[PDB]
C-alpha cells in the first residue's frame, strides 16, 4: 500500500461535494462505509424543513448545510480514525476515547514496545491545546515514526487550518518518536516558552512558524488523552475504495 | 430542562440543562456524546453564537429549544 496515496485519496474525497458529505458525517456508531448519500441528504432536507426552508435555516444557523463542510479538529480526527480502524465492525471513536484512554506519559513509556510488523494510530485529545488530532504510526523498518492528521477551527493557540491544506504536505511529514514524546509527555512542561513555540510550530503549524503559536492560549499544567490502537492498512485502503465507489457508482 | 442540540447533518441529541448552567457546561454535555472539545464547539440559539461564559437563563433558553452545533471552520 502507498500510504502517501491514501492521504491524497482523502483529500480527493474531501474536495468532492458528495465525498465530503460521506467523510464528515457525524454518525459515530455505525461503520463509516455504511454511510449513504441518499439518506444523508434526506436528513438535511428534513432538518432544513423544520426551520422553514433553506433561506430561514441560513438566516437562523448562519450556514448552508448542503454546502461542503471544512471539519473542525474533532470532526476530521474522529472520522479519519474510523476510516483507518474499521474492518469487520464499527468503531465508535467517542466511546473508545472514553474507555481506552492513556495519557502522554503512558504513551511515551509504551510506544517503544509496539510491534514493527504492526500499524498503530493514536487519537489525541490535547487538553492543553483544546485540540484533537491523529498520529498515524504505520509499520516502518528503518525507524518507526508518526504522521499528524489534523484540522483546526483556530480558536486555541493555533490558526484556522483546513484538513486538505494540512494533508497535502504537512500531514506527510514524519515526526520522530523522540519529538512526539516531547510534545505529549510531562517533558513538555519543562520546556521554555520559546522551546514550546518551536515544538508546537514544528509539529502542528502548517508553515512551522513560531509566531503562529499563542502561547497564552495553551492551558498550563494540563495533559493529553490518547486512545492508541492497532489498525490494518488494508482496511484503511479498502474503506477509502468503498467510499470512492459510492461516488463512481452514483 | 430538556433541550435538543442539532448538527449540520440534522443529527439530534437531547441534553439535560439547568437555567444556572453556563454555555460552557452545555458544551461539556455535548462533548460526552459527540467527542468534540468545547473549545471548538459553536452553538447557535436562534440567530446568535452563544458565549461560553453566559448561562442558559441569560439566553432565556426554554424547554424544547433547539440549539445548533456547527462543526465547521468559519
Ligand atoms: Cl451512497
Amino acid at each position: 500500500i502507498n500510504t502517501i496515496k491514501l492521504i491524497d485519496d482523502i483529500i480527493a474525497l474531501h474536495n468532492d461535494p458528495k465525498g465530503n458529505k460521506l467523510l464528515w458525517n457525524d454518525n459515530w456508531q455505525d461503520k463509516i462505509i455504511n454511510r449513504d448519500l441518499a439518506n444523508i441528504f434526506e436528513k438535511i432536507d428534513e432538518s432544513v424543513s423544520e426551520l422553514g426552508g433553506l433561506e430561514m435555516y441560513q438566516e437562523m444557523v448562519g450556514v448552508n448545510p448542503y454546502d461542503p463542510t471544512e471539519p473542525v479538529s474533532g470532526l476530521s480526527a474522529q472520522n479519519i480514525f474510523k476510516l483507518m480502524t474499521e474492518g469487520e465492525h464499527a468503531v465508535d471513536p467517542v466511546e473508545m476515547a472514553q474507555t481506552g484512554k492513556i495519557d502522554g506519559n503512558e504513551f511515551a513509556e509504551s510506544v517503544d514496545q509496539l510491534s514493527s510488523a504492526k500499524n498503530y494510530v493514536a487519537l489525541v485529545n490535547d487538553r492543553r491545546l483544546g485540540h484533537m488530532f491523529l498520529i498515524d504510526i504505520p509499520s516502518n523498518d528503518q525507524e518507526t515514526v508518526g504522521y499528524i492528521y489534523q484540522s483546526d477551527l483556530g480558536q486555541g493557540a493555533l490558526p484556522p487550518l483546513k484538513i486538505a491544506d494540512w494533508l497535502n504536505s504537512r500531514g506527510k511529514d514524519a515526526v520522530s518518536l523522540n519529538k512526539l514524546k516531547k510534545l505529549l509527555s510531562r517533558e513538555f512542561n519543562l520546556l521554555s516558552d520559546d522551546e514550546k513555540r518551536a515544538l508546537i510550530s514544528e509539529t502542528l503549524d502548517i508553515h512551522k512558524d513560531v509566531s503562529n503559536v499563542e502561547l497564552d492560549r495553551i492551558k498550563r499544567d494540563r495533559g493529553v488523552d490518547i486512545y492508541l490502537t492497532e489498525y490494518d492498512v488494508n482496511n484503511f485502503y479498502e474503506n477509502i475504495e468503498t467510499l470512492k465507489s459510492k461516488l463512481s457508482n452514483y | 430542562m430538556l433541550i435538543k442540540v442539532k448538527t449540520l447533518t440534522g443529527k439530534e441529541i437531547e441534553i439535560d440543562i439547568e437555567p444556572t448552567d453556563k454555555v460552557e457546561r452545555i458544551k461539556e454535555r455535548v462533548e460526552e456524546k459527540e467527542g468534540i472539545p468545547p473549545q471548538q464547539q459553536r452553538l447557535i440559539y436562534s440567530g446568535k453564537q452563544m458565549n461560553d461564559e453566559k448561562t442558559a437563563a441569560d439566553y432565556k433558553i426554554l424547554g424544547g429549544s433547539v440549539l445548533h452545533l456547527v462543526l465547521a471552520l468559519r
